[PDB]
Order: C-alpha cells, then structure tokens, then sequence
C-alpha cells in the first residue's frame, strides 16, 4: 500500500481514505478534519514517521511511509580555498598579537 | 516502529533499512531493482531530485521510504548558534593565549 | 541572517566599549 | 530535426545545466570526450559545442550565461558610504602616522 | 534575496581594500619600530 | 539560494579581521612611544 | 563563423549579427539592430536566430540561448579592476601618507 | 536598510573606541 504525497506550489500535504497517526516527527499544525493533515510550509525541512491505513476495500492493511524532506534554504556550501584562505591569516594575525604584547613586556 | 536513518552529506547520500541488522538487504525504487548498493545501506551520488527521489522499499531475499532531497556538493546546513559559537570560542581561545603570554612574560 | 552579522560583533565591540568607558569614569 | 541537432536541457531548478543532441569539440578544438555535462551555471560557462552522429559534422550553437553573483551596487546610496569610510580612515591613518612621525 | 547578495557582495569588497590598505601602515610601523629598537 | 550564505559568513570573517588588525596597529603604535 | 557579440549596459542589451527568436515576426527590432530593455528573466529568454531574406529561418549558421537577469544599475567585473582599484587605492594611500609624514618631521 | 545601518553603527563605534582609548591612554 502507497501513500500518495500531493504537491501545490507551496504546499506539502498527506492524503489517505482513512485516519492517519502521527507518531513521532513534526506534526506541523493540528487540523481536526479527517483522513487529511497538513504539514505546512514547503521549506520547514519536516520530517516524521507516518501511519496511515487503508480503504474500504482494503481493510486490515497498515502501511507506514517515512517521508523525510532536506531541501534547504539555510544551508551554506563551502569551497576549500575561502576558508583555508582566511583561516591562515587570522591564524598569522594572532600570532602576531601575541608576539607585539609580549614585546610590550 | 523504528525509523529509518538517512545522512545526506555533500553529493554521497547514505540510506539504511535497520528493521534487519542481521542481514542483508536488497533494494529497489518504484517496483524496480536498482550507483549501486551495499551490504546493508544504500550508497548513492550523483543525485537528482527529477528523477531517482521517489518512493523506496527495502525487502529480504509495509514500511516505505519517500524522500527529496536537494543534494550539494561539499555543502551543508548550520543554523545561527552554530555560528554564533564560533566567534564567541575564537575570542576565548585568543584571550587566554593572551593572557598566557602576558602572565609567563612577568 | 542580516540581524545576526548585527548583533554578533557589535554586541562585544559594544561591551568592551563600555568597560573601557567605565574604566575612564572611574579614573577621572 | 533540421541539421540543428543540439538541444539543451531547460527546465532544471538546480546549479547546474546540462547540453545533449539526439565525441565533443570546444571551440573547434578536441576537449570533451563520450548526455555530457556541461557544468554549474554560477561559474559563468562558455565556449562553443559540437555534436554529431551518422550524418557529417553538424552545425554548431552557442550558449551565453550571464549569471553573475558577483554585480555590486552603483547608486549614490552606496558610493557616499564607500567615500565616506575610505576618508574617515585614510584620514585617521594620516593622523597616526602624522603623530608618530612627531615622536621620532 | 537578491538585492541581499547584492549589498554583501558590495561590503565585502570594501572590507577587502580596508584590510589591504591597513596592511601598508602595519608594514610602514614596523621598520620603524625595528629600526629604533 | 545556497552562495549568499558564504558571501555573508565571509564579511563577517573579514570584519573579525579588520578588528584584529586595527587591535594589532594600534598596540605597535602605542608601544612605540615608549 | 563569428559569434554574436553581446555586451549588456546597465538594463540595456545589444545584440547584432534579420533577427527573430522562435520565428514570430518594449522590445527594439531594428532591420540592421537588436537592443532590449527591462530583461526580465521569466519572460524573455530561449533562442534567437540570424537569418536572412528568401529562406525558411531554420538554415541559420548557429543558434544563442539567454537566461540573463539584471538589475538596476548594478555591473560585474572580472579579475581586472579589482586589481586595478586594489593598486590605485595602494598608490594614493601611500602618496598621502608619505606626504603628511613628510609635513610631520618639522 | 538594515545592512547600512548596520555598517554605519560599526563604524561610528569604532570611531567611539578608537577616541576613547586614546583619551584613557593620555589621563593615565
Ligand atoms: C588603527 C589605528 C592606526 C588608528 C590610530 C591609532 C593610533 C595611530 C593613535 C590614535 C590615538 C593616539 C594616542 C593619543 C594620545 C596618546 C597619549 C600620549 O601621552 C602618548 C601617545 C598616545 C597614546 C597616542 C598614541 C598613538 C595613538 C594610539
């Protein structure tokens, strides 16, 4: 059994034809209608465990659909030259404090 | 009931099915078998999220794996303590730098 | 993310600024 | 169809664009070897390129990406703040060195 | 977020010349303060 | 998207620096009177 | 044989090689010109082709492809002038500061 | 705006520190 994940423009939302629990994760905002939840913002990076049923016709079927999203917005990609870059020069610039305090004293 | 674990790190993306650790397990995505697997995890690069993110199941010789995922090479995520922390540790190790050769130099 | 480059260095730029002020007051 | 062969891939929301046809030249000159990618669009990617099948030597195309990420601002909101700072520290430099010329 | 990157990548050129141009003042103390001591 | 966030980290590196450069001129001049 | 040369100023785009783009016969369509304004990047972009009079326009030498953005008053630079400002502001910090040096030793 | 803003804040007080380390350096 599938569990079909719908998607609008900015939405991401869980959809079956029975009730669905919410285990453990982010249950994002609570909604007291049935057999439907709405995770919320697309970029919330949401996360959870879900267990959802399934119909009439298919009774006494569980079916469990771990749905993980990473699209990251406060993510930073690194390039080695920057950091080894700026990270030699602050360790020559401290350096170089410490040998001026030292010749103060 | 056990969740799967996944770590999403630069293009390499590691997925793993521990229902069955003592064992191991093949792989498929959409009712197909699929670059390439390992002896319990999947190792996969060069990902794409408009194809190959789909639904995956994990089976031996009712619970489903659905992920997306916009991969970034050597590229990852800190959110604003991670590097709040970093100035906050430089200026304390710089200070008691300083003040260790101020105090041995008399 | 612009108000964490504000705050980060101002807020111990602006501390040591004031106990260097204090310092003076406290001299004088 | 129409000896124009070459296609690029559009519709791709992430950094990096791809070229195909239904080996490679850049600029006329023996670079790529074999769809072969192309690279990220940050970069700026360039050049000429060439592909080709049963039929002879087709006929090229160009792709121009402008994508900076580098443009900076050139108002006056932003060149009187660099005109400012640039004085206020050369200014405070030249006090500095002003004095310290006094003590020797 | 545009105009964003468009202001940082505008400081950190003024942060780069401001460092650069310090360094001449740092070179220009130093053979002083080693020619004296 | 996923650059700003380098270019923001990276003026925050170079204004730490520019403050430990001012700190380090500032010392030598000050020594230097005596 | 020679590609098309382009070289945007400001929100100005100047393209020379007929000029159509997707054979569909503000924007600037001069006889012997091609300029642009307000070059947004979700509606103005794809293929441009230079053909000529008494031919079907798919016989062309060689195609283009555009997805610029620009902004207002806003121009890039290459490792040139930053090079060249680098230098300039070195050479005048030093002529000043040499000079009130100079003014200093009375 | 609160970029500049942020930027004229740092330099007005580090001007601010500047002076004020001076005129400590003097008193004392
Ligand atoms: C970043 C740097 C270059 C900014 C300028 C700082 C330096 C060059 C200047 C600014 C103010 C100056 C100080 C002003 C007053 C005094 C008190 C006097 O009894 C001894 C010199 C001393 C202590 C000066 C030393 C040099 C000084 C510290």
């Amino acid at each position: 059994f599938k569990i079909p994940i719908e998607e609008l423009e900015d939405r991401v939302f869980v959809n079956c034809n029975t009730s669905i629990t919410w285990v453990e994760g982010t249950v994002g905002t609570l909604l007291s209608d049935i057999t439907r939840l709405d995770l919320g913002k697309r970029i919330l990076d949401p996360r959870g465990i879900y267990r959802c049923n399934g119909t009439d016709i298919y009774k006494d079927k569980e079916s469990t659909v771990q749905v993980h999203y990473r699209m990251c917005q406060s993510c930073v990609e690194l390039d080695p030259a920057t950091v080894a870059g700026i990270i030699v020069t602050d360790v020559i610039a401290t350096l170089l404090l410490a040998l001026g305090v030292f010749c103060f004293a | 009931q056990t969740p799967y674990k996944v770590s999403i790190s630069g293009t390499t993306v590691i997925l793993t099915c521990p229902q069955y650790p003592g064992s191991e397990i093949l792989w498929q995505h959409n009712d197909k078998n699929i670059i390439g697997s390992d002896e319990d995890h999947l190792s996969l690069k060069e990902f794409s999220e408009l194809e190959q993110s789909g639904y995956y199941v994990c089976y031996p010789r009712n619970f489903y794996l659905y992920l997306r995922a916009r991969v970034c090479e050597n590229c990852m995520e800190m959110d604003v303590m991670s590097v709040a922390t970093i100035v906050i540790v430089d200026i304390c190790i710089t200070g008691g730098l300083l003040l260790l050769v101020y105090y041995w130099s008399k | 993310l612009d108000p964490k480059l504000c705050y980060l260095l101002d807020g111990i730029l602006f501390i040591y600024g004031v106990i260097l002020t204090a310092l003076f007051l406290r001299v004088k | 169809k129409g000896n124009h062969l070459v296609k690029v891939y559009d519709y791709q929301e992430d950094g990096s664009v791809l070229l195909t046809c239904d080996t490679w030249f850049k600029d006329g000159k023996m670079i790529g070897f074999l769809k072969w990618n192309l690279g990220s669009n940050a970069k700026d990617p360039r050049g000429m390129y060439q592909c080709k099948g049963s039929q002879n030597k087709s006929k090229p195309l160009q792709v121009y990406y402008r994508m900076c990420q580098n443009c900076i601002e050139l108002n006056a909101a932003t060149i009187s703040g660099f005109l400012f700072a640039e004085i206020v520290s050369i200014f405070v430099l030249a006090v500095g060195v002003y004095f310290i010329a006094g003590q020797d | 977020t545009l105009l964003l990157q468009l202001t940082n990548t505008s400081a950190y050129y003024m942060y780069l010349l401001l460092l650069l141009k310090s360094v001449v003042y740092f070179a220009i103390i130093t053979c002083c303060l080693l020619r004296r001591t | 998207t996923e650059k700003v966030n380098m270019m923001s980290l990276t003026v925050l590196g170079l204004r730490m620096l520019f403050a430990k450069t001012v700190a380090v001129n500032f010392l030598l001049t000050a020594k230097l009177f005596f």
